[PDB]
């Protein structure tokens, strides 16, 4: 995973009403994800869900060459009987290490 | 004259001035690094001179903001990161600004 | 480095799209899209394959004919001459 | 019509003399191409200033052209005959306006605009000078000296160049030292053009007796 | 093992 998109926040620290988590644990959870990708290079996923329970990579809405290696691990839980949760999952292909402070080198009104 | 809080201040291009909401004030959650402008702050440096330039250009807009000292409050040096809480506190008998 | 390469041997595996949509589905605003459809042009693509002649100097439009080219044709919308193959144009051939 | 610009074009030490209104215009074209920079679409400005009532007006340009380029001031033949065909390539017909905007950022734009605007009238004044007389007897004080060149101050702000190769072999100019000679070119620089004199020639001394016996 | 082997083949050189 490249960066996420969450709509109903506005930065990484803050937090969001009826999630019984924080966004940090999400980031490292994502950070936990892996999916294997062969045709497209860059793709884009995202995922919407309401309703009270357990938040997996299973629920995510897949496409051609999205490949769910574990589609059981956890992402957060909702406690709200209406608790709609929207994002994007930007994934991309590369090697080694790469740091957070490397990324800020686009530059082109990100 | 009193020290003043707009979002306009010379010297600076507006890749500076492009953050700042419609009073000078960041907005939440920026990506910034050292010497970032956070907050435009003005103070009137007193005219205490005149030039066939100054004086013109004050009757053709007739705005006395211009030749006035900066004093904005910018990021300091090696520290980056973002932006996340604000806080507004104003005297008594004064307005404020639509972001307050 | 021979010897490496030879016990590792086997190993080793050696003009826009929008035009040929409607006119009224562009960035072009409401009182453009009329000027648009003006010529006739429910789609950009007739749009882009006619001139101006024909849409701002007909009576569905107004005093901001020389404005709105410089609105919605100066951001490379439509009116700009291109030479269409039928909707889009000839070096567009995305088939 | 705000009056303020008459008072402006009567302020009136520098301008009297001088076309009031011309120079309103010129201000005011400066200010309004700030003003275009300062906006996001690169349109043209025009200035159109009154002399009897002193009051002026901004109107933005088409620049009718034969390409696309600068799009908030780019027209075609094809565009123009939506005009009926009116306008031709080439031309900058005005076909907009705006009105007034307080603008500080605008405001040291035309800071920068004006002070611009009065190094470039120092310039025609220096121009002026130099083309008042166009080459005669004259004396200079070198300001500066480069580099086989004198740089000469002289009267009302005005400024001469007297080159190694123009000078004489043996007189050999300094600075601070009044010279006196013959120019002969006036050699169109930057901000302005410069006198330039050639004090080895019988001319020069033939003025010279001329005035003095 | 083709990454080891395109390193290798800088060697066969001067």
């Amino acid at each position: 995973v490249t960066e996420v998109e969450i709509d109903g926040v506005l930065h990484e620290y803050s937090t969001k009403e009826g999630v019984q988590e924080d966004i940090l644990e999400i980031l490292l959870n994502l950070k936990g994800l892996a999916v294997r990708v062969q045709g497209k290079d860059e793709v884009i996923l995202t995922l919407n869900k309401s309703g009270i329970g357990p938040v997996t990579a299973a629920d995510i809405t897949h496409d051609g060459d999205v490949e769910i290696v574990k589609p059981q691990h956890v992402i957060c839980h909702l406690t709200d009987e209406n608790a709609s949760i929207s994002m994007r999952i930007k994934v991309q292909r590369g090697r080694g290490y790469v740091p957070a402070s490397t990324r800020i080198h686009s530059e082109e009104d990100e | 004259g009193p020290e003043e809080i707009t979002a306009d201040i010379p010297n600076v291009g507006e890749a500076a001035l492009s953050k700042l909401d419609e009073s000078g004030i960041v907005y939440i959650g920026a990506e910034v690094t050292g010497g970032d402008i956070l907050v435009g702050k003005v103070t009137p440096k007193g005219e205490t001179q005149l030039t066939p330039e100054e004086k013109l250009l004050r009757a053709i807009f007739g705005e006395k903001a211009s030749d006035v000292k900066d004093s904005s409050l910018r990021v300091p040096n090696g520290v980056s990161g973002t932006v996340i809480d604000v806080q507004v506190f104003t005297r008594d008998g004064v307005e404020k600004d639509k972001r307050a | 480095a021979t010897i490496l390469a030879e016990q590792l041997e086997a190993f080793v595996d050696l003009f826009d799209p929008i035009l040929l949509r409607p006119v009224d589905d562009l960035e072009l605003t409401v009182r453009s899209a009329n000027c648009l459809k003006a010529e006739a042009i429910h789609y950009i693509g007739d749009l882009v394959q006619r001139t101006e002649v024909e849409l701002l100097k007909t009576p569905n439009l107004g005093k901001k004919s020389l404005t709105e080219i410089k609105d919605v044709l100066a951001s490379r919308g439509l009116s700009l001459g291109m030479r269409l193959e039928n909707w889009p144009p000839a070096s567009i051939a995305d088939e | 019509m705000n009056k303020e610009i008459l008072a402006v074009v009567e302020a009136v030490s520098n301008e009297k003399a001088l076309p009031r209104e011309k120079i309103f215009e010129a201000l005011e074209s400066a200010l309004a191409t700030a003003t275009k920079k300062k906006y996001e679409q690169e349109i043209d400005v025009r200035v159109q200033i009154d002399r009897k009532s002193g009051d002026f007006d901004t109107f933005r340009r088409w620049l009718v052209v034969d390409e696309v380029t600068q799009p908030t001031k780019e027209i075609t033949l094809e565009a123009a005959r939506y005009e009926d065909e009116s306008l031709n390539l080439g031309d900058y017909v005005e076909d907009q306006i705006e009105s007034v905007t307080f603008d500080r950022i605008t405001t040291q734009t035309a800071k920068q605009v004006i002070v611009q605007k009065v190094r470039e009238a120092e310039r025609a004044m220096v121009v002026d000078q130099f083309r008042e007389h166009e080459g005669e007897i004259i004396t200079g004080v070198v300001k500066k000296v480069n580099r086989d060149n004198i740089s000469l101050d002289l009267g009302n702000n005005a400024e001469a160049v007297i080159l190694r190769e123009d000078m004489l072999p043996r007189e050999n100019f300094r600075p601070g030292d009044r010279v006196r000679g013959v120019l002969y070119s006036v050699r169109p620089e930057a901000r302005g053009a410069q006198l330039f004199v050639t004090r080895s020639k019988p001319e020069m001394l033939i003025e010279l007796f001329r005035i003095e016996v």
